[PDB]
DNA sequence: CTATGACCATGATTACGAATTGC
DNA sequence: TTAAGCAATTCGTAATCATGGTCATAG
């Protein structure tokens, strides 16, 4: 629709070119200027046009160690290693490396690996003409033949064998979403006819480049293009929808330039006649073909930087290129940037320890970037539904039903298109609400990797990428160490407790980037660790290395600086700005995303430390692991020694403290006053003077003072927050406890943070135990939401899953008859409730889904509920304030309300009526009894406030659809499992039904025909 | 050894393939090779630590061992291929560590892993006990591989028995030996054609590499370079080993000083241990027991159920 | 039948006769009669050749827990 | 028609894998 | 060709082991 401003006046002898890169490309290519790898680079200027960069004449390389003979010193077996073997039994070693320009280059250089000396050694550089032949001559060099007139005896290894559009950046300091310049006169803009569709398309060799470091006026962000869009099929009852039947008859789109507050650009498709709707446009076919070839040109004319959406990847998309591959449409799958290129479906699967293991799909797209904002929720955030209703819901507060509001009339397919596109327009609020965009550039600035590498891979290619980066500046290469496999070294230290509940204040000194300032401050690198010979037969010991807790001795900082230390303290320096950035906001929502933002830069500096430890991995050196955390193991206890030790009855202070608790990095000494403001001098005091025994950046620090405490096990414990004293309290703390867990219920988390609120805020315990009997009393009364009892589980890898029975793995094996074709995959949660049975020896068999047991009744297992579910927990939090009576006091209120209970064969009823005074089955239908007759006024006025407030709650329930729907005329067609209100608004109906026909046992109050 | 044979049987014939507990072979005396076994030690006192430490496990469970070593080379594939281009140390220094545990050794005339299928196919042995099965191929009827793997890696040990192999693949041991050939020798380069499964079926109904070479010729399918598919065969059959009978293995008592004191001492290592190892290694003097039907009943068939 | 379970669902949709997934097909064409926007004379005369068939004297969506 | 222990049936203890959270 | 680490607590299922109620038959 709308296009690209025009191109005017550039002319490339005067004029250069400043443009903002955000993807680069591999390309083999003829039309050499008179090597084969060209590059591109697809960017954008600083006021909107789009510019394509080929760039011309870079060739990968390795290196290698010329070996100590008279032959790689000798040009003459240089040239040899250069020229191939012409004899017949070297047809394995000269041909499918063969005649390629490797070449024979001499460099002094140095291994990374431990400390030698400050001496280099000659080493070979080879090129090679094409990437793909780095792996046959890594098969040709090492296991293949190297007699080749006795130059390179067999074997001498590879070092820095990396990626090429890596070791482009590398090479030239060009990072992710870059600034970047071609000077005047470097440039040919009409020396390539266009093969691409880009408005500028310039032809440059690839020295001509400068790069701009992100800093100062460098430090925008160009006006970006940015799409989102859904689509809508037509299917079959209870059949999910599949590419060779079922029609895709909607698509809806939103567009918007980056840095202005609304969209520009809104667009539905749709596939029978409509009717307008105010804001956008609406156009219509008579044909699906006509459909998909008008989404596929505006797609093209628009030309998109970015393309969102929620799940697009995994279902849209590739249902889109079945669908146009069924109907013979041979124009569709060209969607990308390049013109003579078409797209294709492909597998992928990532997997690893921190996120779990994934499977998906990919579609080929050159140019452009994706970003389906499903994957970016799933890899960050740790949920409990991962819908779009719940996340919407969590964030900001709200199939075969539209087959027939499309084979209808105009405004029902005019209410159709008004769903879909408030489905189109909410992953854009969602992506720029959450700073999403501005922390992935941030992030690509900082370390220097692409912006398709943060949706596609971990946390290994920043590292290397890093540490790459720091390696040129010094002459150093890396070298390749692979070992299948060490074993598992000793991990951190926890003090033992002492068990309970306190009510005199506890106070919170910690470390703050403990690990990092360890590696920072005794100077602990790959390219410093000394061997346990040479430092032999020197003597010299003091000040010139160290010795570590697990044994190495390490040089000190006299001779050399290590490598890990400067990464490490570049990150520190950006989340310390960005904390300091943090330190100014009002918002809380606000101030909770720059909270993220910090804590990833405190998640990347982390695992630059555990990319060591790493035996499956690319370069591991567990001896620095070692020694970090015995490090840390003597520095707590040299901590939990020092605060006993100096504060005392006998030293002029008023108690001894005693240590309570301690966990690997942080300390809770208990120190005796029972006033906020006296703790909290004494433990600023504490905190600034113990940090004083330490090199730098290591320094203790006081953050916070618990009154009340509460201590249950390893890792589980509660209190209340005091950050100042006129600030009085804050929050609670809840570390570890059974309501931030989410394999529970709701109703048991719920119940756990309810009771530590009257615990330790009210501090009555009364009030506790007739909460916990109301929720027990209601539990056995059949009165309980089933909201409240839904349980989810992970659904990981299926071997594990195979080596023993559970019950969601049972759940989701087992298929519907309704639906072969929607079930949960690998990775996803299964929700499910537990109906009661008599199968007791399993209870994966009593499972069932929260809709089937919806629309098919079946009854709830309360005695499960009660003892496998609520009493456990209880059980930990409500005994250590009192004895064994307590389990007694608890397992007796209980005992009061235990006794009150709620309740093929089941058509056969014969529906016996009863005394509603004294519950006797006789025959008649009256309500009362003979001898509980004369209280009768007394029993109608007793269940008539009882009609009154189920008529009350049935007003305030189907209201409430209304406004959520926006409408106030028509119908509410809203089956969202994740809201309440569904399935709350269901059994209302039910209760008021039973209980009107209650109260016509008594008869009519007057007569109704007059 | 051969390449993807443990694969191909376990594929065509588990019936000649068992997966035992160390336990059950409580009496057994095994055929090793050293050499492999030496080597799977380092990959510098490991040589001998395992040399140790796992010769003790192979008696505390009653298996009685008897490494082995190999002598002159033969003609080895890749064995002589630099020479197309043209030490014992720590290998002795284990052939000690066992008389001085009261444990055999054997210098076998060049390649072990023959003599040891020498050894067990003369009734001198139970099985062999490499990781490499070419013992199949030289007629061994018994191999155990697992029996040198590390006390912690859970392995069992793996039984494959020759005569349940030559059943299955309806072939005698020759008609065995091209298989291995054409699977993928260590002696010889194999035939770019066949495939592991493919191998298989030729020789089924082609006795020999000889007649399924004059078969199948286009130059879709090449019969190698310097192919010694015969002198190959041989050595599969008739190789270079030391009589069964020439000798017999004779399990002594451990001298516990005499070794201690050329153990922790003179190669520095925690005394506590190796000294409860060889106190262990004392106590398990022996390992044959229980005996079986075949040892006095002859076998007499197969009741097949209609 | 099979052209007079489309009429019916044409009917069930059309805005100006009301809002009706709540009652019955004949209550609404009744209610609409009353106020007498336009009902029309076919969607009753198939709701008299037939007996108390739940396909043809329901609404579109009565199963369906909304 | 009546003792005795052998036999079936039901409940208490231990072991180990899976899931998830704290540093 | 691809993947940052370790410590600790909780719950469910199958298997191991203890103990009583019938019963079956020798006295
Ligand atoms: C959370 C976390 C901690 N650790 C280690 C490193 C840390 O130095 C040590 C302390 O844990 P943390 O207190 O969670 O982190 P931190 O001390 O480094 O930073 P801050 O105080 O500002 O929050 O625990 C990891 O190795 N990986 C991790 O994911
Ligand atoms: S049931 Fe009602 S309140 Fe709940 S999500 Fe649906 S429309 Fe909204
Ligand atoms: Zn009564």
């Amino acid at each position: 629709r709308w296009l690209r401003p025009t191109p005017p006046a550039l002319d490339p002898q005067t004029e250069p070119l400043i443009f903002q890169q955000l993807e680069i490309d591999h390309y083999v290519g003829p039309a050499q200027p008179v090597s084969v790898p060209v590059l591109r680079a697809f960017g954008v200027t600083d006021e909107g046009f789009s510019v394509c960069c080929h760039i011309h004449g870079f060739a990968p390389y390795f290196y290698t160690p010329a070996p100590p003979g008279f032959g790689p010193e000798h040009m003459g077996d240089l040239q040899r290693e250069l020229n191939l073997a012409i004899s017949r039994d070297s047809r394995g070693g000269r041909e499918l490396t063969g005649p390629a320009v490797l070449a024979v280059e001499l460099c002094s250089r140095e291994s990374m690996f431990g400390y030698h000396g400050h001496g280099p050694s000659p080493f070979l550089r080879i090129t090679v003409a094409l990437p793909r032949l780095v792996a046959p001559a890594r098969r040709l060099l090492e296991q293949g033949i190297r007699v080749a007139g006795l130059g390179t005896p067999s074997f001498a290894p590879y070092e820095a064998n990396v990626d090429f559009e890596i070791r482009f950046m590398v090479d030239t300091d060009i990072v992710g979403c870059n600034w970047l310049e071609l000077p005047a006169g470097k440039y040919a803009l009409r020396l390539k006819e266009k093969a691409t569709q880009c408005q500028l398309e310039a032809d440059v060799l690839w020295s001509d480049v400068v790069s701009h470091p992100p800093e100062g006026p460098w430090q925008r962000i160009a006006p970006l293009r940015v799409l989102s869009f859904d689509i809508e099929c037509a299917g079959r009852k209870g059949i999910f929808p599949e590419p060779e039947r079922d029609p895709v008859i909607q698509i809806c789109s939103l567009g918007l330039r980056w840095g202005e507050p609304e969209p520009f650009l809104r667009l539905a498709l749709t596939l029978r006649p409509c009717a307008p709707i105010l804001g956008a446009k609406v156009q219509s076919y008579e044909k699906e073909e006509d459909l998909l070839q008008a989404w596929s040109t505006f797609i093209r004319i628009m030309d998109p930087d970015v393309i969102t959406g929620y799940n697009i990847q995994n279902f849209d998309l590739p249902y889109l290129i079945s669908r146009a591959q069924t109907l013979k449409v041979q124009t569709f799958p060209f969607l990308g940037r390049v013109a003579g290129l078409c797209s294709n479906i492909r597998d992928s699967s990532f997997q690893s320890k921190q996120t779990g293991r994934r499977d998906t799909k990919v579609v080929s797209m050159v140019g452009r970037v994706q970003m389906d904002m499903l994957q970016v929720l799933l890899r960050e955030y740790k949920l409990r539904s991962y819908t779009l209703n719940a996340v919407s819901f969590h964030f900001l507060g709200e199939h075969s039903i539209i087959t027939d509001l499309q084979n209808g009339n105009d405004q029902t397919r005019r209410r159709l298109a008004v769903y879909c596109l408030k489905d189109a327009y909410l992953p854009l609020r969602l992506l720029e609400r959450l700073m999403v965009l501005v922390n992935a550039v941030e992030m690509a600035r900082v370390t220097g990797v692409p912006l398709s590498y943060l949706l596609s891979r971990g946390q290994q290619v920043k590292v290397v990428s890093q540490l790459l980066r720091q390696a040129m500046h010094e002459g150093l290469l890396m070298p390749v160490v692979k070992s299948e496999g060490g074993e598992d070294y000793t991990g951190a230290t926890v003090i033992e407790p002492l068990k309970g509940y306190y009510d005199v204040p506890i106070a919170t000194l910690d470390f703050s980037s403990l690990y990092p300032s360890i590696m920072m401050a005794h100077n602990l690198c790959y390219t410093t660790l000394l061997r346990p010979g040479t430092a032999q037969k020197l003597g010299l010991t003091e000040d010139q290395f160290i010795r570590t807790p697990t044994g190495d001795e390490f040089v000190k900082t006299s001779v050399r600086k290590g490598l890990l230390p400067q990464i490490l303290e570049n990150l520190l320096s950006a989340r310390k700005r960005a904390k300091a950035e943090l330190a100014k906001e009002t918002d809380p929502l606000r101030r909770q995303v720059l909270d993220g933002r910090q804590l990833a830069l405190k998640v990347s500096a982390n695992s630059v430390y555990g990319f060591t430890g790493a035996q499956v991995g690319k370069l591991p050196c567990l001896e620095i692991s070692q020694s970090v955390t015995g490090f840390g193991r003597q520095m707590i206890e040299k901590t939990k020694q020092l605060v006993e030790s100096k504060y005392t009855v006998e030293n002029g202070y008023s108690t001894s403290a005693k240590v309570v608790y301690g966990d690997t990095d942080s300390v809770m000494c208990r120190f005796g006053v029972s006033s906020v403001a006296e703790a909290m001098a004494l433990g600023r005091e504490a905190a600034d003077w113990v940090s004083g025994h330490f090199p730098s950046p290591i320094r203790l620090e006081f953050e916070k003072v618990y009154f009340p405490y509460l201590l249950i096990s390893k890792k589980r414990y509660a209190g209340l927050l005091f950050s100042s004293r006129p600030d009085a309290h804050d929050r609670m703390d809840c570390k570890g406890l059974e309501a931030v867990r989410r394999d529970n219920c709701p109703l048991v988390a719920n119940l756990v943070t309810a009771s530590l609120r009257r615990l330790l805020i009210d501090r009555d315990p009364e009030g506790a135990v007739a909460h916990a009997q109301d929720v027990i009393s209601d539990l056995l009364c059949n009165r309980i939401d089933i909201s409240q009892l839904v349980i989810t589980k992970e659904l990981t890898r299926a071997a594990s899953d195979y080596a023993g029975k559970q019950a969601h793995v049972e759940l989701a094996e087992r298929m519907r008859k309704r639906d072969p074709g929607s079930a949960p995959s690998l990775g996803d949660r299964v929700p499910y409730v537990i109906i009661s049975a008599a199968k007791g020896v399993a209870a994966y068999m009593k499972s069932e889904d929260p809709l089937f047991v919806l629309e098919h009744s079946l009854p709830i297992d309360t005695q499960y509920y009660l003892e496998q579910q609520l009493a456990k927990p209880l059980l930990r939090i409500f005994e250590p304030i009192l004895g064994e009576g307590r389990a007694e006091a608890v397992l007796l209120r209980g005992d009061h309300t235990r006794c009150k209970t709620v309740l093929g064969l089941l058509a056969f009823a014969k529906r016996r009526n009863c005394c509603i005074g004294c519950r006797t089955v006789l025959s008649h239908q009256g309500a009362v009894c003979e001898f509980c007759q004369p209280r009768e006024s007394e029993l109608y006025q007793k269940e008539v406030s009882h009609l009154n407030a189920l008529e009350e709650r049935f007003s305030r329930l189907w209201t409430q659809c209304q406004r959520c729907q926006g409408s106030l005329h028509e119908d509410v067609i809203c089956t969202s499992r994740d809201c309440p209100i569904f399935y709350m608004r269901k059994k209302v109906r039910k209760d008021l039904e039973d209980q009107e026909q209650l109260l016509r046992r008594f008869g009519p109050p007057g007569p109704e025909a007059w | 050894g051969i390449q993807g044979l443990a694969k191909l049987i376990a594929d065509v014939a588990p019936s000649a393939i068992r997966e035992n507990d160390i336990k059950s072979y409580f009496g057994r005396k095994v055929a090793i090779d050293a050499s492999m076994s030496i080597y799977q030690f380092l990959i510098t006192t490991s040589h001998l630590m395992g040399m140790f430490y796992r010769t003790i496990r192979m008696m505390e469970n009653g298996i009685k061992p008897v490494y082995v070593f190999d002598g002159k080379p033969p003609q080895l594939k890749s064995g002589e291929l630099a020479k197309r281009s043209e030490t014992k140390q720590h290998n002795d220094e284990c052939k000690h560590l066992l008389s001085l545990m009261g444990i055999p050794y054997l210098d076998a005339p060049s390649e072990a892993e023959a003599s040891c299928a020498a050894l067990v196919k003369a009734g001198k042995v139970y099985a062999a006990a490499t990781e490499d099965m070419a013992c199949l191929t030289f007629g061994s009827p018994v191999l155990m591989r697992h029996l040198t793997a590390s006390e912690a890696k859970k392995l069992p040990i793996q039984e494959f028995h020759l005569s349940r192999i030559l059943q299955e693949l309806g072939l005698n041991q020759e008609q065995f030996v091209d298989l291995c050939i054409l699977l993928g020798s260590d002696y010889c380069e194999s035939i770019r054609g066949i495939g592991p499964k493919r191998a298989v079926d030729l020789i089924q109904k082609h006795k020999s590499i000889e007649e399924i070479v004059r078969r199948l010729d286009p130059n879709k399918y090449p019969v190698p370079e310097n192919w010694l598919h015969k002198e190959a065969h041989q050595l599969f059959l008739e190789p270079e080993v030391l009589d069964p009978e020439s000798v017999e293995l004779k399990w002594s008592e451990p001298n516990e000083e005499e070794l201690i004191k050329f153990m922790c001492g003179e190669k520095q290592f925690s005394e506590e241990r190796i000294r409860s190892g060889v106190k262990r290694l004392s106590k398990s003097r022996q390992g044959s027991t229980q005996g079986r039907l075949d040892d006095f009943f002859k076998v007499t068939g197969s009741l097949s159920s209609a | 039948e099979e052209a007079e379970l489309e009429l019916l669902r044409q009917f069930d949709l059309a805005w100006q006769y009301g809002p009706c997934t709540g009652i019955t097909r004949l209550q609404r064409w009744c209610r609409a009669k009353q106020m007498g926007l336009e009902p029309p004379p076919e969607v009753w005369q198939v709701l008299k050749t037939h007996p108390g068939d739940p396909r043809f004297q329901c609404s579109l969506w009565h199963l369906y827990p909304l």
